[PDB]
């Protein structure tokens, strides 16, 4: 994997 | 418009962000907690000036991120952020900026939010949330 | 309505899930993954007949949701959930029922939905989504 | 609290 | 010997093993919790017999696991686990098996152990824990 | 529930 | 991926 | 000692450490990554002087510790770290300190240690890692 601690993202709301 | 990432954190403090009543969202920073410290988040400006300043300040930890919501709409040609509310387990922050196009809404019922990222140009394009237990 | 919570997994295979093109979301029911075997979660029965069966068989684990959408709206003076779209990295299912009254969506940056809790009357009430890495 | 655990909840859509 | 996981659950009922107090820990299984309702599964068998077969029941949600600890050792040529203690916030069950070799100890301050994963030939020679909040 | 995030702790090794 | 993971510590025993 | 606690980061960078062979772990500091940046925590030090200084520089991202291991003992009546060995996907750092009394590890299979907290007064007392995928 790598060295760069994970975390849930939810979105994104607007553009795109 | 610029894409700013916050990163994640352990918590919000406070949010401090501008709006325009005829308009949207323009400037967005947050003062997030850091391991029981307050962390200044960097100020993610809009490309213009002319908004109205709103500070929400938490009691934190106690006051906590229970929903978000909002609206997205076209401003001058650009799909926008062009409102927010922020609703914690103590009060309601808004509406800010114009209830108009579509809406948003992200409850939370186990979780909290512990960071922002998104982009800016005139207003606030987009946004999304770093989720955590 | 009937309350349900199924819990949380390690993903999803296949949603089954009923509507009709005149109210809401009937009937609804996952198929789980849990450490690489299929589960089949328990079946969430509307107490009224009349709906359309949908099955949304995902490629997994390749195929995974990316966002879910919907409306809410009054259904004979119920507050339900009248439309659904499941968004994976590699098609579009739906929209199923009615694209009437107060959309909703949560689009997935990074993570997973692992389960799925909600309620059941003539209609999906409500529901809520497990989020995990 | 106790030997359960614990998953990030996102929700209700819908009615309350 | 023969690799084994189990992979993650919502939490621990109940661990079934066996030992021989001149070599090591035999057999293994976990009844573990799965969103509220047991799990049984499957047992993981050492090749040989003659192990005293030892049933730690946990009163779950209460009870919890908050330490492992035992010894890695030489028995026959081959490195494996000889002995395992489980400590919970209600009480310690072991030591099982020899008390010899080289120590370890996971003792967890937050979290939980929701899954179990090792190897057994004639005896477990390796053993991994899923942690989970 | 409170308003600060969670980690898995493991430990400690020591006195 | 669509399979969720967790923390794994280990493994204890033969390396 | 004085108890310390930096809290949860993205990941690491450097642990700057110190240790005489008679006795035990004298200084601890960490230098972690904070979304892309490097956060100096704060020196943990000794009450006393006469310590080898060590400097572990990760090439974060790409390298990660793997295994935390060590050995506790008896040092002037109390009970504190004598040693301690960090490896990563790359190489062995250490040991440092002699490998002598109650050895402990802690090998990780999936996630990352993300902080340090524990105790320091003439010696590291004791210390616990943060956790997360
Ligand atoms: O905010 C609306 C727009 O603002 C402009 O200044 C920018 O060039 C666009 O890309 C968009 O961001
Ligand atoms: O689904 C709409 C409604 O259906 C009814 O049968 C139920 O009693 C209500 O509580 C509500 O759920
Ligand atoms: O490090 C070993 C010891 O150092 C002393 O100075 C302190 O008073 C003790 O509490 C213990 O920390």
């Amino acid at each position: 994997q790598s060295g760069i601690s994970q975390t849930v993202i939810v979105g994104p709301w607007g553009a795109q | 418009g610029k894409a700013f990432d916050d990163g994640a954190f352990t918590g919000i403090r406070e949010i401090n962000l501008s709006y325009n009543k005829e308009t949207a969202i323009g400037d967005f920073q947050v003062v997030y907690d850091l391991n029981g410290s307050p962390y200044v988040g960097e100020n993610h400006k809009s490309f213009i000036t002319g908004f109205t300043p709103v500070k929400i300040s938490l009691d934190f930890p106690s006051e906590y991120i229970m929903e978000v919501s909002g609206y997205t709409g076209k401003v001058s040609g650009y799909v926008v952020v062009r409102s927010l509310t922020f609703k914690t387990n103590k009060k309601t922050y808004g509406p800010y900026g114009v209830t108009s196009g579509t809406p948003f809404s992200l409850p939370i019922e186990n979780g909290l939010i512990v960071g922002f990222k998104g982009s800016i140009g005139y207003w606030l394009d987009y946004f999304s949330m770093y989720l955590s237990l």
